[PDB]
């Protein structure tokens, strides 16, 4: 893609799947400034630690964007936001590597504590339990997920399949879907991303142990709009 | 049958399932008061919450009746009415509250003999779609520094209730025993989400327990069928 | 002699049924509507008329509610802050309560729009100044200074031109509980020698195209 | 909802509200002749009242139920005959009164198993609005020198009153509660009235208490929110 | 007035009956229905769609229940057998009820049809050989030995093409109770000097066409 | 709400009545009938077939 | 006399109820009506719902579609 100083190769011999094939359409109800130049710069996530014993990560969207990146900083003017995600999942491994990691997004994903006892009498959770900021939390038993949700269940929403032998990288386009299409920002929890690993990572020694795993994002539809408050 | 209009989704759906017993007893320490209020709760019978759980947003028309009756199966010449309460009007506390007095709720008479009235209610809720757990902050502020009990609460979601009490400034002289029968007509599918497999231990949290267990081991071995 | 068994709900009485019976005068007529030259067909035109607004409410005793209806203004405050008004709740008890639009939104629960509040201009003849006007989004808090209702969205106001304003919306979001609108002085009310240095002024409030209530529902607190 | 037909006048008006109950007991001082009459006041309740005084003038019809029932809910097998007087002929006073044998009213037999009657009344009012309070002198003539007792009085603007009885030659043996539902069903607006905030202290004038009160002080200052 | 005598079942209540009766609010009328993004109209869409299947399901304790999702292929065994993939019943408590397909087949009674099991290759690089399905026609037993799988119906799958697996039917006749379908080993797992020597194999399963009920009965056994 | 006295035989059971009621599964439908080789319309046909006749009840 | 009855089917996919609590009691798929003894007896209709094509009451054959006959086969 070259637009302006922008100048980056991707694959598009790849499997692209649109949620549903329908790009948001705009409100015309009554109930009730676009910078794109510092903004449009691509934002690389901190990588993640792919290893053997690695469980999974988990991130709350657009919740640990709020004040976080340059992302939190223009929201944090306006009280409103709705954008595009591009997803932006690649696999770098050798010939002598092997494993198959599972990528989801499922709206609405909401999350549970632990609660431990005979009789069901649960709190709140805390600030750093609902959101811990970048430096996240691994899942200490993926297989419901820490939340009750078992793995058998994750297909039933629009999925796909990664397998590293052919693809080099996967680029997916999810819309910005949501029931009312007036709504919080800060409050509500439009999705979250989970990455469930399938076939645990293998290797003989003598190769890398961590396997650098990179997630980008691009605004494809910056629309702030809102009133100042 | 040969016809597929036979097997379709109004006939898959279409069963009026028991949602549950009024017991408004001769005496007692629930209800002495001569009435009862009973908030209508999808989730509180496991079938029908297995049912619905199944997907999140739909959209639909409610009936319901009301079938009262003696312990022993017998009727009583007594006059009845049943009249709802608008969750805009108050619950009636007292039994002279001003609640009773709600006009735009028009009234029947009829005898026992007669079989129960059939009351419908549209889909009256503010939002477009049911939603029992409430994700995010209720507070549309920046209020984060004080104890905030409002994460999962919801003051704006009621649908109402039921307000069943005996007519007639006398006390009844008989034991009732009140069932009713629900069903779903219109069913369509917006947001799906999978089908819970594990058992919820609480109604109004997704809160579960801390020894999950197997959904079947039947299988001993890979090789044996 | 036509086969029909008993479907339920015959006899069945509804609160809300509207059902037709035979007059009981089968005989005598009722006199035809004569034409009057007053004639309504819908209340609602009278719904969204203007109202005037009691800002006054800080009084409570019977020895002070004569002036409940207007209040002053003093050029004794200088790059101050009048008032703060109140949320646009017409639930809510208070200022709101005692307008007609809000008589009328207390049957209901919900209500959702925007409002917009006009002040007309009642000071001396060579009373000369510059007054302005900021509305805050919903969510964010008051504003803390002048410069900081400034710094947001702002309406130039001129005393010669009456009624140029209009509703401005700050901004628009994708997702307290509902935003304000405050009034700060900008500039000292000054009179020159000889002119009195207090006055009044009039505030007065109405309904837009956008506003709607959905449900109906039989719900009066007093008495 | 959706449509914009639900939303309308005619659900919005459209609720029977609760208007008085009829106090006919075994034994008793009001009515121990074993019938009663009752005046059709609008005024007389609260929230009616307050809902017609937003206006003056107006055009409805009138249907009227009579759902009678025992304190204890129960229904007993007597005959019972809802006849109304117009206002022409004059109140019944005594149990054998001719006013009793007015032609005009049609009869219809039935049991208490069939639910109440229903029986509707057009506007039949002299004039072509309705007027609770008079302004002015009734008398047409120059008489201004004596005591003017008609200053608000009205002897022509009575609607006429139900006459409920007892059927039968027999005094009947069961204690009996009778409950009555108003709406209305079509409204206009003539001309608009300021609509209400003081309370009413009487309802037949339109007089007022020495001691005036404030609809709410629940501000404490403008500055605070 | 009209003459009619009374017909058995007017008063008759029923369970299925499907009714009309006046709304509590003949006034207040529900909002009409926006359009949103996401749109279906028959659940049936969703019925049809691919499932993972957990084979696994041999242990029990609690300190085992992580690597239920996916199963190992070892090196170690030669020209011997991995396993028998259980009867096609959807019904039938074990692997099959653990599906979306088998939970929405577990309110049902009866179902027939033909089943295909698709196996995507996910060894190494530079592995190589031949893996072998066959399938089994209902009421004949298990193949005692990979020459008796091979003797009946039979696919060749090479490991660089994936998907060309298709459902073909052994034979139709006219007239244990059901077949299954097992995989057996031709050619043991074998990688050079440097490679590891295990793997592991997902498994998928999904519903046809001709994939149908016809009874519909509200039947839970859980809870 | 439409005026109707009661006519006497309303309630009346009958032993040869023939009447319809809503069927107990709306949602569930019967099978189509398949076409099936053998196929016979009137039991007429069958009753006027040759029948044997046994005379010799004698014994 | 006047007590309250109903009659209610259960499905064959449906266990027979066993207990007076039994959870076969609340099939939702079978609507209910509400009338009194002066009622006549209600109507109720059920369709050809047998998975066959047509009634037989006696089986002739072996029931499973095995192999199977080396043990008691009372099938």
């Amino acid at each position: 893609l070259t637009i302006g100083n922008s100048t980056i190769t991707t694959q598009e011999a790849a499997n692209i799947i649109v949620g549903y094939g329908e790009w948001p359409s705009y409100c015309s109800d009554s109930d009730a400034t676009r910078p794109d130049v510092s903004v449009n710069r691509f934002y690389t996530l901190d990588t993640k630690l792919w290893e053997k014993s690695s469980k999974g990560w988990y991130w709350k969207f657009p919740d640990v964007l709020t004040e976080t990146g340059v992302f939190g900083q223009n929201a944090q003017f306006h009280y409103l936001y709705r954008s595009g995600f591009c997803i932006h999942v690649q696999c770098n491994a050798s010939k002598f590597h092997q494993g198959a990691l599972l990528v989801a997004v499922l709206p609405e994903y909401v999350i549970g504590t632990v609660a431990g006892g005979t009789g069901t009498e649960d709190s709140h959770p805390p600030y750093k339990q609902t959101q811990p900021g970048a430096d996240g939390f691994e899942l200490q038993h993926p297989y419901v997920l820490d939340a009750g949700i078992p793995i058998s269940q994750l297909t039933v929403c629009p999925h796909q399949w990664i397998n590293l032998r052919t693809n080099n990288c996967a680029t997916i386009i999810v819309p910005y879907i949501n029931a009312l299409p007036f709504d919080s920002a800060l409050n509500h929890c439009n999705f979250g991303l989970l990455v469930v690993p399938i076939s645990p990572l293998d290797y003989d020694q003598g190769a890398t142990p961590v396997i650098p795993i990179t997630i980008t994002l691009a605004p494809m539809c910056s629309e702030f709009a809102g009133l100042r408050q | 049958s040969h016809s597929t209009a036979e097997t379709t989704l109004d006939s898959f759906f279409s069963r009026a399932g028991l949602v549950g017993e009024i017991d408004l007893p001769l005496e007692g320490t629930t209800n002495p008061n001569g009435y009862a209020n009973w908030d209508i709760d999808i989730t509180g019978y496991a079938q029908m919450r297995r049912k619905v759980e199944l997907f999140t947003y739909m959209r639909f028309d409610a009936e319901f009746t009301f079938v009262a009756c003696t312990p022993t199966g017998q009727v009583v010449p007594q006059l009845l009415q049943y009249m709802f309460v608008p969750p805009g009007a108050p619950e009636p506390d007292s039994r002279e509250s001003l609640a009773w007095q709600t006009a735009t709720n028009p009234s029947v008479f009829v005898k026992l003999s007669d079989p129960p009235a059939q009351v419908s209610v549209p889909f009256m809720s503010p939002a477009s779609a049911y939603q029992w757990f409430y994700d995010g902050y209720p507070t549309f502020g920046e209020h984060k520094q004080e104890k905030d009990l409002e994460y999962g609460a919801c003051p704006n979601n009621m649908m109402g209730t039921f307000s069943v009490r005996t007519v007639g400034t006398s006390k009844s002289k008989y034991p009732l025993v009140i069932r009713i029968y629900m069903r779903m007509k219109h069913v369509r599918a917006w947001i799906p989400r999978p089908m819970r497999n594990q058992n919820y231990l609480f109604k109004a949290n997704p809160n579960y327990a801390g020894n999950f267990i197997k959904p079947t081991g039947a299988s001993r071995t890979a090789i044996t069928t | 002699g036509f086969p029909t068994e008993l479907k339920p709900g015959t006899n069945q009485f509804l609160t809300t049924d509207d059902g037709v019976s035979a007059p009981i005068l089968p005989n005598f007529h009722p006199t035809p509507c004569i034409h009057i030259p007053g004639e309504v067909r819908n209340l609602l035109e009278l719904c969204q008329v203007e109202t005037i607004l009691e800002v006054n409410n800080v009084p409570t005793n019977a020895t002070s509610l004569m002036e409940r209806l207007r209040f002053p203004v003093s050029a004794q405050a200088g790059k101050g802050e009048l008032c703060a008004v109140f949320r646009a709740d017409p639930g809510r008890s208070g200022p709101w309560q005692s307008t007609l639009l809000g008589q009328l939104c207390g049957y209901y629960t919900q209500w959702s729009g925007s409002l917009e509040v006009t002040f007309m201009f009642t000071g001396s003849f060579m009373a000369t100044g510059k007054m302005l006007i900021a509305y805050t989004p919903p969510g964010g808090p008051l504003p803390k200074d002048r410069a900081t209702a400034m710094l947001g969205t702002h309406v130039i106001w001129d005393f010669g031109l009456q009624s140029s304003v209009t509703l401005v919306i700050p901004w628009i979001s994708n997702t307290y509980t509902t935003g304000l609108v405050s009034i700060w002085y900008q500039t000292n009310y000054v009179v020159p020698i000889g002119a009195p240095n207090t006055a009044y002024i009039i505030a007065l409030a109405a309904a837009q195209k956008n506003f709607t209530m959905q449900l109906c529902k039989d719900a009066s607190d007093i008495l």
